[PDB]
């Protein structure tokens, strides 16, 4: 791509400073999930509590205490009703934002599971991709409480899953290092994707919903296509050995986000393979990034307890 | 498939939405949510 | 007799 | 100041009663004690969590004794890669890994080497660097009758002790505590366990207390 | 027109130059082998490297012109008008500096062992670097007052010769009185407060956390570091108190007595004094390194392994 894409002209330095830091953890967090009006952003951690911020104020709106403290992944509803969380208890537990009561309270405990929950994703509210433990994943139906369609075929665990824009189809990505792209509607994959080396741990669509990027822990990000079926990029450079644990693209794509175990971020022009820009706020893993769907603010929370928000 | 009209594709769509994206194209600082206005 | 020593 | 006619101001208190609520459970959770479980084969699982609650995934136990409250993880019910999930148990005080004896003459390949492989790749971790250890080895009585009809060098070649009781535990012991290829950072914690021998949670509260102090000194500038 | 000058024996002039010539090499090397360890929980750290950084730099900038120009000149200012003000900054700014840290490190061990949480949210490297950062900016505020106190004056026999010009206080003495009585005040009985009640108490959960471990059935050859850092406490405690009580002593006796009291023996008296408690304070800033380093014994091989 990179021997097409170097005619267009770079885009320069990209500096960023904190613009917000939203402290209040006293653990590593783990996910972060902007919301559809690009306000409210929830944030889970270790500690117990899921916390849904208000990006603008900086102001805590709201804090869940959680029934078991191991939590690995959180989405948050674009209606705004709803929130989820799971993690080694094999449980994506559902949260009511807009209640009547003014309290949060828990919906339904989803369990059946024998293995941890990887990442939760709401398609509507009602309708809920995970990503397990036991190598599969699953699509839950929050009222009747019944596991819909379960997506069975990996032989390593997975690792992420990544709802397309238009919810129609996801990508999850697991140890195999085998991207697959499974269907909502029929309930059946469509395409796997191999090119690394060793297990994958984070993926996000292209915002168009026909491409993907892959983080691994092989400090390579590849991103594939899925109407041509393969590879199509691989986002990596010399002197750099860790393994990225979140990335996101921007709102056009032309930058994006990944997130490295050398304790900082960086910033990859998506057309040229340049680490376009460093990131370094954080002083421990950057466990999880995410970008606004209205493309202004990029949030970024870490294992030292500090979500950090750059623009 | 046909990679390089794909990578095309993903070209010409990114090249489309560079221009309006608040981030590469960057801020003006006014229009931004993130002014802090505090004390 | 002062010392300014300080 | 704007206060953006009273209702900034008040979304601002609700910000501080959830820091807190936050600092609450924090100093509630920053004060309280996790401990990890593990081991495949069952190793007195059981028998641990029974004696120690006494007085489909992971399971906790949120037991107390001498005044200080333990989290006990029984992560062994779910079965997947642990190299996806253990980091998430960096700031474990303590590890509580666990063997049966008996084992070490059963085969899927001997079942002790797999236990013996186990803990390698637990104690020789990169997160459990400074993260001690409390080795349990269970069923010791079992143990003995299989000692004292079946040999020992089935199990491990290179070895030619007696026949004994007190010698067969040392050697399985002393095989476990020399896997660590660090030892000026952790220490390895073992006791002698069955379904018997009352005095279990004494030595486990004493093992916490060991490691909670030398991680106390650490964190002091003194050692 | 040369007076003042204070006629003591030769020999104890020489002593107490080797003194400090003695706390002199082993202050710097102690604090140099001490920062390239520490540079190459991360709090601590920092507040050990901040408190050894700070006797390094009391050490080189005071030891050699408080030597050159009380020693050997013992009258005229070496170094000019600037001189002084930037003489009586580095060295009040570098007294507050050790004075703060050690504040710091006590009230951070009160912290870990009696407040964890507490200690846990106090306690981040971003915070530390600015408290750090912060501490030396106070002491350079606090230090501030010995800029513009202090200066030059011609206490000649006519007030004309430009060799009967000292370096002193060229205010009066109840501004003088004020001004260094509420800097012994806080910067001495403020840290002596909080090291000697906190490390008591530490001190005392120590000792029946000790009573508690004679836990001999998981106890290893490790009892011995838990009586080593009950004598390392005591070690920060006591030297702290030894070594900066007798120079705010001295420096009392030149605020209250209004040279009605003065003889030519209490003169002498002074200037020995004054030698004696420049060498107690060099004995703290280079005995830092000696008891942080001979209790941690392991941390002391990585000292003689790097020095090797």
């Amino acid at each position: 791509l990179s021997q097409i894409t170097n005619n267009i002209d770079p885009v320069g330095r990209i500096q960023m400073r904190t613009r917000r830091t939203l402290r209040g953890h006293l653990a590593k967090i783990y996910a972060m999930h902007w919301g559809t009006d690009s306000r409210l952003l929830v944030s889970a951690s270790q500690d117990g509590k899921l916390i849904i911020w208000d990006s603008y104020t900086t102001n805590k709106v709201h804090a869940i205490p959680l029934r078991s403290s191991w939590v690995m992944t959180c989405a948050y509803a674009p209606s705004g009703n709803y929130v989820a969380c799971g993690g080694l208890d094999n449980i994506c537990s559902i949260y009511n934002l807009k209640t009547r009561e003014g309290n949060v309270r828990v919906s339904r405990e989803l369990a059946g599971h024998t293995g941890y929950l990887s990442c939760c994703r709401f398609l509507d509210d009602n309708q809920i991709v995970t990503s397990s433990g036991d190598t599969t994943c699953a699509l839950w139906d929050i009222e009747t409480g019944q596991q819909t369609t379960t997506f069975t075929g990996h032989t390593g665990d997975v690792m992420s899953l990544s709802l397309a824009p238009d919810t129609r189809l996801f990508v999850s990505g697991a140890c195999d290092a085998s991207a697959k792209l499974w269907d909502v509607r029929e309930g059946m994959c469509r395409q796997t994707f191999t090119g690394h080396e060793s297990d994958i741990n984070a993926i996000c669509f292209f915002p168009n919903g026909n491409a993907f990027a892959t983080g691994s822990d092989d400090a390579t990000c590849r991103l594939f296509d899925l109407r041509a079926d393969q590879e199509l990029m691989t986002y990596s450079h010399d002197n750099i050995i860790c393994g990225i644990t979140s990335v996101s693209f921007s709102k056009s794509g032309r930058l994006l986000l990944a997130g490295y175990d050398d304790f900082n971020c960086n910033v990859w022009d998506a057309l040229k393979a340049d680490r376009a820009g460093v990131l370094a706020g954080h002083d421990n893993r950057v466990s999880c990034l995410g970008v606004t769907d209205d493309g202004m603010a990029v949030a970024t929370g870490s294992w030292d307890s500090f979500l950090k928000i750059w623009n | 498939m046909l990679v390089s009209k794909c990578c095309e594709e993903v070209r010409d769509y990114v090249e489309e939405r560079s221009g309006e994206d608040p981030l590469v194209k960057g801020i003006p600082e006014d229009k931004n949510p993130f002014k802090e206005l505090k004390g | 007799r002062r010392p300014y020593i300080l | 100041g704007c206060t953006l006619s009273a209702e900034d101001k008040a979304a601002v208190e609700r910000s501080k009663m959830i820091d807190r609520n936050l600092r609450e459970d924090g100093e509630k959770a920053a004060r309280e004690v996790k401990l990890l479980l593990l081991g495949a084969g069952e190793s007195g699982k059981s028998t641990i969590v029974k004696q120690m609650k006494i007085i489909t995934g992971i399971v906790e136990t949120h037991f107390t004794f001498k005044d200080l409250h333990f989290k006990m993880f029984d992560v062994g019910g779910q079965r997947s890669e642990r190299k996806k999930w253990i980091h998430c148990f960096e700031g474990v005080t303590a590890i509580i890994f666990c063997v049966a004896l008996s084992d070490y003459d059963l085969v899927l390949m001997n079942r002790m080497h797999e236990s013996m492989k186990l803990f390698d790749s637990i104690c020789n971790n990169k997160w459990f660097t400074d993260t001690s250890i409390i080795l349990f080895l269970n069923k010791k009585d079992l143990f003995e009758e299989k000692i004292k009809k079946s040999p020992l060098t089935i199990c491990y070649p290179e070895y030619a002790g007696s026949n004994t009781y007190e010698e067969a535990a040392a050697y399985i012991q002393c095989q476990f505590e020399d896997l660590n290829k660090r030892k000026d950072t952790k220490e390895i914690y073992t006791h002698f366990t069955c379904a018997t021998d009352t005095k279990n949670v004494q030595f486990v509260f004493d093992a916490v207390t060991d490691v909670i102090i030398k991680n106390n000194l650490k964190d002091c500038g003194l050692f | 027109n040369s007076d003042l000058d204070v006629n003591t024996d030769i020999y104890s002039k020489v002593l107490v130059t080797a003194i400090y010539l003695a706390l002199f090499v082993v202050g710097t090397v102690g604090n140099s082998v001490t920062l390239f360890t520490l540079a190459r929980q991360s709090t601590v750290d920092y507040y050990l490297g901040s408190l050894a950084l700070s006797d390094l730099l009391i050490l080189l900038l005071a030891m050699p012109v408080e030597l050159y120009n009380f020693i050997w000149v013992h009258h005229p200012w070496a170094f000019g008008d600037a001189g002084c003000r930037g003489y009586y900054f580095l060295r009040d700014a570098c007294t507050y500096a050790t004075a703060l840290n050690v504040v710091s490190l006590s009230v951070e061990r009160y912290l870990a062992i009696c407040h964890p949480f507490k200690a846990k949210t106090l306690m981040s490297r971003s915070r530390t670097k600015k408290f750090i950062s912060a501490i030396w900016l106070a002491s350079a505020l606090l230090a501030i007052p010995m800029l513009f106190t202090m200066g030059l004056q011609n206490l000649s026999g006519d007030g004309t010769h430009p060799g009967g010009l000292v370096c002193t206080p060229i205010v009066d003495t109840a501004t003088l009185k004020v001004v260094i009585q509420v800097n012994t005040f806080m910067s001495f009985l403020f840290p002596m407060l909080v090291a000697s009640i906190l490390n008591t108490v530490i001190a005392n959960k120590l000792t029946v956390m000790v009573h508690q471990a004679a836990n001999m059935t998981i106890e290893p050859g490790r009892v011995q570091a838990l009586r080593r850092g009950v004598l390392v406490l005591r070690a920060v405690v006591i030297a702290f108190v030894v070594c900066w009580l007798p120079y705010h002593v001295r420096r009392l006796m030149f605020c209250y007595i209004s040279d009605e009291q003065w003889t030519t023996f209490l003169f002498d008296f002074y200037h020995y004094f004054y030698m004696l408690t420049n060498a107690l304070v060099y004995v703290s800033a280079a005995i830092n390194p000696i008891l942080y380093n001979l209790v941690s014994a392991n941390f002391r091989q990585v000292f003689l392994s790097t020095l090797a």
